[PDB]
C-alpha cells in the first residue's frame, strides 16, 4: 500500500528528476520498486489527473462510449480525461444506481508518532534532494579547500624554519 | 469507403505537385555495371 | 590528423552535423544580436532528437519559426541516417557477414525503435479512420458462427463454479507450466524472484488462491501495463510479452480452463491442427496418408485435376477487432469471462520509455491467447468451407469425425475441396476438380482478369530444390488453373478481417 | 625542421598523370564542339526511344 | 511503544523542498582571508 | 527572436529542480464506430 | 539609374530526378557534356545521363557526406571531397579510387582544380586551404589565415590564383606561388557561401544573406551590389550570357542580369511529395557546357534541370 509520505517524497522526486527516471526515484523510497511509483505517478498523483464530479456531458458521453467500445477502459479514458480506473468505477455506480490494485486507492495518511524508518526516510530524500552539486563537484570542492592546508602550513613552516636560520631550497 | 491503414495515402502523388508536364524519373538501382568503364581507354 | 575509421563514425557525425547546425542559422539567420544563445538551440535539437526517438510529438512554445525549421530539417538528416544503417547492418546480419556483438545488440535496439514507431501510427489510425470492417462484413462473420454453433448443438462454457471438482488439478498444471520457465534457477532478477514467491505461496495455500482468481475474473477491467522486447532471431525477430505475475497466474488458470471445457465440449473440429494427438511428423504422414487414400485421385484419363494450395492468412493476430471479438466470443463462453478476455489485450505496452495502447490488434504474449487464435481461426475456416463442407468434413455431431475422414464416399467426392488443414495461421487445401469444373473455373477467372499476352506463366513460383524432372511443368491450363484456383479462394475472405 | 620519419602510405604510387587521349575528350575537341545542338539531338533521340517504351 | 493514529498537519512536498533547500549542503565556506 | 530555455525529460546535468507544470509542457474517433457496434447489437 | 538591362528569356522546370537516398550537396558537368555527377549526404555519388537523365552508375567509397565533386578537363580523373576530412581521386577508365590526400584536420567544404597545371585546392573546417600536386599527393602550400571555417574556394589561370570565402565573413585573394594573401575584402557581414568568376570578364561576384556584390580583378574593387535575395545563399552561378542564378537554402532561386544587376524572375519550386515544407533548399547549381540547361540539387533529395522558355518575348515579359 502507499502512504502520504511515500507518494509527497514521488512528488518532489518526479519534480527534482524528470519523468523518465524511474529507477532513481525508485530508489529514494524503501519498499517500492520502479513499476509501482510509475503506476502511482500515472494513476493517481499526476497533477493533469481530475478527480471531481461528473459533468452531467461527462457521464453521457461515458456512457455512450462504454456503448460503441466494451471493456477497453484504456481506449475509452483519455477520450472523456479521467483514468480507466475511474471511469470503470463511475460506470459501474451508474448502471448500479439505474439497477488488489493499491495504486488507485488514496493514502492513509501520517500517524502521530511515525514509525522510525517513516522519518529516516525523509531525512534522507531530503539529503539526495539537496546534494545538486556533481557528486564529484562535492569532492573537488572539498580539494580546493583541502590544499589549502598544504600551502598555509608549509609558509609558516617554511617561515618558521628560513626563521630558525636554514634556508632549504625544494629543488 | 473506408481505406485500410494498407493504403492510407498521405503524400500527394508526383504529377499532382509539379504539373501536367513536368517529366519525372524515379531512378534506383542503375544500369551499366561497375566493371565498365565510364571513359573508354583507346586500344 | 587522424581518420576516421570504424570506431569514430558515430562521435563523427555528430561532431560535424552540430557544427553545421551552427554555421546555420545561429549564426547566419540571427538578429537575436545581444548573445544569439546558439549554445541553447543546440540543446534543444539534441531534445528534439531523443523525442523524435521516443515517438513524442515536440513543440516549443514560443520559438522562432527559423529556428523551428532549422532543426525539424536537422532532425529529418539524422533520421534519415539512423535509419539507413539499420537497413545495412541488418541485411549483414540475416545473411550472415558480421559477428561483431556491439553491431548486434545495437541493431536490435534500433528496429525495436522503429517497429513500435510504424505500431504507434497504426494504431493512431484505427481510432482515427474507425473499424476497418464493415457492418455488414461483421454481421455476416457474427450470423455465420452463430450458425454453426447452433448447429452443432455447442453447449456454452459456464463461469468455473464454486466448488468444481477440478480446479486444484487445472491450479497445479498452471503453476506447473509457469515454474518451467526458470528450471535453471538462474541470476534471475528481482521481479521473477517476485514470482516464484507467488508461485510457491500458491502451491501452499491453494485456496486463496483460487478465491482471489475467481474474484479476479468476475470483477476486474483494467490491467497493468506490459513490457516488449525482441528476440533476434537472425532472419527475422519475434516480439516477446513481459506480463506480471499476478495476473500471469489467473490468465495461467484461465487457459487451462477454457482449453479443458473446450476439449470436452468438442469446439474445435478436427482439422485445426497444432492438436494433442500427433506430433507434426505424424500429421505429415497422415496428409500423405489421407491424400493416396481419396477415391480415384490418380486417375487423369477423364481429365481431372488435383490441386494442392497452401498459403498463410497474412496477419490474423494484427487485424483482430476488440469490439467484434467481443462478441464472437460471448456466443462462446460467459459474458464474464469474455469480457475480462478482451479487456485483456487492450493494456498499455511498453518499451525503454516509448508507450502506447493496443486497442486493435491481439497481444500473442498472453496465456489465453492460443484459445484466441484458433478460435477466431475456427471463424475463418468457416469463412473459407461454407458451412455445407464443414458440416460434411466434421461429421453430424452425434459421430464427430476423424483428422482427415468423411461418412462415406458419397459426400467426400461430392465438392472440390477434399482436404483441409490448418496449421495456426497456416492453411493447406486439397482439391480435385473434373474437367469442366475446372474449365469453367478458368472462364470466370479469365473472364475478370483476362491475360491475352500469355504472361501467367511468369508470376508462377515453383521449387527449385528438385531436378527439373521433378518440377512442376508450366502448361498454360495448369498455371491458369493454379492462378484460377487461388483467385477463387482469395476471394472468399474480406480484406479487412485477413488476406492472402 | 624536416622530419626523416615516413609513411606506408607516402611511397611512390601513381606516378605519372594520365592525360585525356585523343578520342576520349581532349581540350581541342570540346574547344571545337558545338553543344547545344548535339544536347537537343540526343534529347530527341531518347523521347523516340522512350515513345517507342510507350 | 507504538501508537498509529492520523496526524495533524502533514508532510507535504514543499516541506521537504524547503528543508533541503535550508540543508544548505556544502555551498561552502569563503576561503579565508589572510 | 527570444530563445526559450530547454528543459529535458532525459537530461538534468545540474541537478535542478522545476515545478511539475513546466516540466509538463514543452484524441480522435471515428463516427463508424456506432453504426458497427450497433448493427452487432441488433 | 542604370541603361536598361538585356532581356533574357525565363526560365521554366521541366524534369525532376530522384533517386538520392540524402540531400544532394554538390553537382558538376563533364567536359564533353553527356553525364553529370552528384554527391550526397548518403555517402554515394551517382553519374547520370544528361541527355535522358537515366542513372548510369553509383560510385560508394566515402565514410560521409560528399561535399564537393569535380571533374577534370586534362585527364581522366574525378575529384571528390567528404567531411571524413578525406579527398580522393577516381580514375573513370576502371571507375576505382587512385590516390588519395591526406592532412585535412575538419570536414572538407569544398574544391576546385586549376585549369592549366596539376594541382588542387582544398577549403576546410580546419580555416585552412590547401594546394595539392596532383600526381605525387603532396601538399605544397597551407593557406591559412583565415578565422573560421573556409565555406568556398575557386581558382583561376590570372592572377590573383586563389579566392576563398569564409565563415567568419571574409574573403581573401591568394596568390598560388607565394601562398599568402594578397588582399582581403571585409565588406559583407554575413558569412561568404558562394563565390564565382565571370567567364569573360576578369570580374567575379561573392554571395552573403545580406547581399550579392560584384568585385573587379586583380585587387578586388568593389564594382555594385545586388540586393533582395535575403536568404542564406548557397550557390552562384554565371552563365555566358550574363544570367547570374542565385541558389538559396531556403529553395528560392533568383535569376539575375549579370551586367546591370537586375532579378529577372523569381522561382519558388515546390517540395517532393513526401517531403516537410521545411525541407526545401537548393545546395548546388550547375550550368550545362552548352549553357543551356540548369541543373540543381537540392534539399528534398531530387535533381531539378530547368531549359529556357522558347515561346516568349520582350513584350510578353517586359523588363521593368
Amino acid at each position: 500500500v502507499w502512504r502520504n509520505t511515500e507518494d509527497e517524497i514521488l512528488k518532489a522526486a518526479v519534480m527534482k528528476y524528470g519523468k523518465n527516471q524511474w529507477s532513481r526515484i525508485a530508489s529514494l523510497l524503501h519498499r517500492k520498486s520502479a513499476k509501482q511509483c510509475k503506476a502511482r505517478w500515472y494513476e493517481w498523483l499526476d497533477p493533469s489527473i481530475k478527480k471531481t464530479e461528473w459533468s452531467r456531458e461527462e457521464e453521457e458521453k461515458l456512457l455512450h462510449l462504454a456503448k460503441l467500445m466494451p471493456t477497453q477502459w484504456r481506449t475509452i479514458a483519455p477520450i472523456i480525461g479521467r483514468t480507466a480506473a475511474q471511469c470503470l468505477e463511475h460506470y459501474e455506480f451508474l448502471l448500479d444506481k439505474a439497477a488488489p490494485n493499491p495504486e488507485t486507492k488514496p493514502a492513509r495518511p501520517d500517524p502521530i508518532d511515525m514509525d522510525e524508518d517513516e522519518l529516516e526516510m525523509l531525512s534522507e530524500a531530503r539529503a539526495r534532494l539537496a546534494n545538486t552539486q556533481g557528486k564529484k563537484a562535492k569532492r573537488k570542492a572539498r580539494e580546493k579547500q583541502l590544499e589549502e592546508a598544504r600551502r598555509l602550513a608549509a609558509l609558516q613552516k617554511r617561515r618558521e624554519l628560513r626563521a630558525a636560520g636554514i634556508e632549504i631550497q625544494k629543488k | 469507403e473506408v481505406v485500410l491503414h494498407e493504403d492510407k495515402k498521405y503524400y500527394p502523388t508526383a504529377e499532382e505537385v509539379y504539373g501536367p508536364e513536368v517529366e519525372t524519373i524515379v531512378q534506383e538501382e542503375d544500369t551499366q555495371p561497375l566493371t565498365e568503364p565510364i571513359i573508354k581507354p583507346v586500344k | 590528423a587522424k581518420t576516421v575509421t570504424k570506431q569514430r563514425v558515430e562521435s563523427h557525425f555528430d561532431l560535424e552535423l552540430r557544427a553545421a547546425v551552427m554555421h546555420d542559422i545561429l549564426d547566419m539567420m540571427p538578429e537575436g544580436i545581444k548573445q544569439n544563445k546558439a549554445r541553447t538551440i543546440l540543446q534543444h535539437l539534441s531534445e528534439a532528437w531523443r523525442c523524435w526517438k521516443a515517438n513524442i510529438p515536440w513543440k516549443v512554445p514560443g520559438l522562432p519559426t527559423p529556428i523551428e525549421n532549422m532543426i525539424l530539417r536537422y532532425v529529418k538528416a539524422k533520421a534519415d541516417w539512423w535509419t539507413n544503417t539499420a537497413h545495412y547492418n541488418r541485411e549483414r546480419i540475416r545473411r550472415g557477414a558480421t559477428v561483431d556483438k556491439t553491431v548486434c545488440k545495437k541493431n536490435l535496439g534500433r528496429l525495436t525503435r522503429l517497429y513500435l514507431k510504424a505500431e504507434q501510427e497504426r494504431q493512431h489510425n484505427y481510432l482515427k479512420d474507425g473499424p476497418y470492417i464493415t457492418a455488414e462484413e461483421a454481421v455476416a462473420v457474427y450470423t455465420t458462427t452463430v450458425h454453426w454453433l447452433e448447429s452443432r448443438r455447442f453447449s456454452p462454457i459456464p463461469f468455473p463454479p464454486l466448488s468444481y471438482k477440478h480446479d486444484t488439478k487445472l491450479l497445479i498444471l498452471a503453476l506447473e507450466r509457469l515454474k518451467e520457465a526458470y528450471s535453471v534457477k538462474s541470476r534471475l532478477n528481482q521481479s521473477q524472484r517476485e514470482e516464484l514467491g507467488l508461485i510457491e505461496q500458491a502451491y501452499d495455500n491453494p485456496h486463496e488462491a483460487l478465491s482471489r482468481i475467481k474474484r479476479h475474473l468476475l470483477t476486474q477491467r483494467a490491467f497493468k501495463e506490459v513490457g516488449i522486447e525482441f528476440m533476434d532471431l537472425y532472419s527475422h525477430l519475434v516480439p516477446v510479452y513481459d506480463v506480471e505475475p499476478l495476473e500471469k497466474i489467473t490468465d495461467a488458470y484461465l487457459d487451462q480452463y477454457l482449453w479443458y471445457e473446450a476439449d470436452k465440449r468438442r469446439l474445435f473440429p478436427p482439422w485445426i491442427k497444432p492438436a494433442d494427438t500427433e506430433p507434426p511428423p505424424l500429421l505429415v504422414y497422415k496428409w500423405c496418408q489421407g491424400i493416396n487414400n481419396l477415391q480415384d485421385v490418380w486417375e487423369t484419363s477423364e481429365g481431372e485435376c488435383n490441386v494442392m494450395l497452401e498459403s498463410r492468412f497474412e496477419k490474423m493476430y494484427e487485424k483482430i477487432d476488440l469490439t467484434l471479438l467481443n462478441r464472437l466470443l460471448r456466443l462462446i463462453v460467459d459474458h464474464n469471462i469474455a469480457d475480462y478476455m478482451t479487456a485483456k489485450n487492450n493494456v498499455v505496452i511498453n518499451y525503454k520509455d516509448m508507450n502506447h495502447t493496443n486497442s486493435y490488434g491481439i497481444i500473442r504474449g498472453l496465456q489465453f491467447a492460443s484459445f484466441i487464435v484458433q478460435y477466431y481461426g475456427l471463424v475463418m475456416d468457416l469463412l473459407v468451407l461454407g458451412l455445407h463442407r464443414a458440416s460434411e468434413m466434421a461429421g453430424p455431431p452425434q459421430m464427430p469425425n476423424d483428422f482427415l475422414s468423411f461418412q462415406d464416399i458419397a459426400t467426400e467426392a461430392a465438392h472440390p475441396i477434399r482436404l483441409f488443414c490448418r496449421y495456426i495461421d497456416r492453411i493447406h487445401i486439397f482439391f480435385r476438380f473434373t474437367a469442366d469444373e475446372a474449365r469453367d473455373l478458368i472462364q470466370r477467372y479469365l473472364t475478370e482478369h483476362p491475360d491475352p499476352n500469355n504472361e501467367n506463366i511468369v508470376g508462377y513460383n515453383n521449387k527449385k530444390c528438385w531436378p527439373r524432372d521433378a518440377r512442376m511443368r508450366l502448361m498454360k491450363h495448369d498455371v491458369n488453373l493454379g492462378r484460377a484456383v487461388f483467385w477463387d479462394i482469395k476471394n472468399r475472405l474480406p480484406r479487412s478481417v485477413t488476406t492472402v | 625542421q624536416l622530419s626523416k620519419q615516413y609513411s606506408s602510405r607516402d611511397l611512390p604510387s601513381h606516378t605519372k598523370i594520365k592525360y585525356r587521349q585523343t578520342t576520349q575528350d581532349a581540350p581541342e575537341e570540346v574547344r571545337n564542339r558545338d553543344f547545344r545542338r548535339e544536347l537537343e539531338e540526343r534529347e530527341r533521340a531518347a523521347a523516340r526511344e522512350k515513345n517507342r517504351d510507350r | 511503544v507504538k501508537n498509529k493514529a492520523p496526524a495533524e498537519v502533514q508532510i507535504t512536498a514543499e516541506q521537504l523542498l524547503r528543508e533541503a533547500k535550508e540543508r544548505e549542503l556544502e555551498l561552502l565556506p569563503p576561503p579565508p582571508q589572510q | 527572436w527570444k530563445i526559450p530555455p530547454c528543459i529535458s525529460n532525459w537530461k538534468n546535468a545540474k541537478g535542478y529542480t522545476i515545478p511539475l507544470d513546466k516540466r509538463l509542457a514543452a484524441v480522435h474517433i471515428n463516427e463508424n464506430f456506432a453504426k458497427l457496434a450497433e448493427a452487432l447489437y441488433i | 539609374t542604370m541603361p536598361k538591362p538585356q532581356w533574357h528569356p525565363p526560365w521554366k522546370l521541366y524534369r525532376v530526378i530522384s533517386g538520392h537516398l540524402g540531400w544532394v550537396r554538390c553537382i558538376a558537368v563533364e567536359p564533353g557534356n553527356q553525364w553529370f555527377v552528384t554527391g550526397s549526404a548518403d555517402r554515394t555519388i551517382k553519374i547520370w545521363d544528361l541527355a535522358s537523365g537515366k542513372l548510369k552508375l553509383s560510385l560508394t567509397g566515402h565514410i560521409s557526406t560528399v561535399r564537393g565533386v569535380i571533374v577534370s578537363t586534362r585527364s581522366p580523373y574525378l575529384f571528390s571531397c567528404g567531411e571524413d576530412k578525406q579527398v580522393k581521386c577516381w580514375d573513370l577508365e576502371y571507375n576505382k579510387v587512385i590516390r588519395h590526400y591526406h592532412g585535412h584536420l575538419s570536414a572538407v567544404y569544398g574544391l576546385d582544380l586549376h585549369p592549366t597545371i596539376d594541382v588542387l585546392v582544398t577549403c576546410s573546417r580546419d580555416s585552412t586551404a590547401r594546394i595539392w600536386d596532383v600526381r605525387t599527393k603532396a601538399s605544397v602550400h597551407t593557406l591559412s589565415g583565415h578565422t573560421n571555417a573556409v565555406a568556398t574556394v575557386r581558382c583561376q589561370a590570372a592572377e590573383p590564383q586563389i579566392i576563398t570565402g569564409s565563415h567568419d565573413t571574409t574573403i581573401r585573394l591568394w596568390d598560388l606561388v607565394a601562398g599568402k594573401t594578397r588582399v582581403t575584402l571585409t565588406n559583407h557581414k554575413k558569412s561568404v557561401r558562394a563565390v564565382v568568376l565571370h567567364p569573360r570578364h576578369y570580374t567575379f561576384a561573392s554571395g552573403s544573406p545580406d547581399n550579392i556584390k560584384q568585385w573587379k580583378f586583380p585587387d578586388g574593387s568593389f564594382i555594385q551590389n545586388l540586393s533582395g535575395h535575403n536568404a542564406i545563399i548557397n550557390t552562384l552561378t554565371v552563365n555566358s550570357d550574363g544570367v547570374l542564378v542565385s541558389g538559396a537554402d531556403n529553395g528560392t532561386m533568383h535569376l539575375w542580369d549579370w551586367r546591370t544587376g537586375y532579378n529577372f524572375q523569381r522561382v519558388h519550386a515546390a517540395v517532393q511529395p513526401g517531403s516537410l515544407d521545411s525541407e526545401s533548399g537548393i545546395f548546388a547549381c550547375a550550368f550545362d557546357q552548352s549553357e543551356s540547361r540548369l541543373l540543381t540539387a537540392e534539399a528534398d533529395k531530387t535533381i531539378k534541370v530547368y531549359r529556357e522558355d522558347d515561346t516568349a518575348t520582350e513584350e510578353t515579359h517586359p523588363v521593368s
